[PDB]
């Protein structure tokens, strides 16, 4: 809604080359999420624990 | 939706023997009878696939033999019942 919210939103999700001088060990699985364009509905990837 | 449960079944740890009672008579036969009746099927459904069949037990050795204890106790039990004393005392030592 807010021109603030996406930017936030890309400054988070969608930088890659940052924070890379340190150790990572919070690495994911290969898929996070996907996006149905019929419906517009968002499925996120299960995490197993 | 997608239940992970439902797309990551993959066989658990000591799987090939885990339902296989103790006992030393006839553990193969034992151990299949466990599984069958573990699986939820019951004898009178199974019909004749029941008699023959025989599973791989805990009680029977890789060798093939009966066992009651894990193999390295009875290692241990034949190492123990040798072990001659270290130092002795006669009186002819010089």
């Amino acid at each position: 809604s807010t021109m603030s919210a996406l930017s936030e939103h890309l400054r988070s999700d969608h930088r890659d080359d940052a924070s890379t001088l340190l150790a990572t060990p919070m690495i994911n699985n290969a898929i996070r999420s996907f996006l149905t364009a019929w419906d517009g509905i968002r499925i996120l990837s299960p995490d197993v624990s | 939706t997608a239940s992970p449960a439902d797309t990551n079944v993959v066989p658990a740890k000591d799987a090939p023997t885990t339902n296989s009672p103790p006992s030393t008579t006839s553990p193969n036969q034992a151990a299949a009878d466990a599984n069958q009746q573990q699986a939820g099927i019951v004898s009178s459904q199974s019909g004749p696939n029941a008699v023959g069949d025989s599973a791989p037990s805990t009680s029977v050795n890789n060798d093939g033999d009966i066992i009651t204890r894990p193999t390295s106790d009875s290692i241990a039990a034949v190492a123990n019942a040798t072990k001659p004393a270290a130092v002795v005392s006669d009186p002819q030592s010089m």
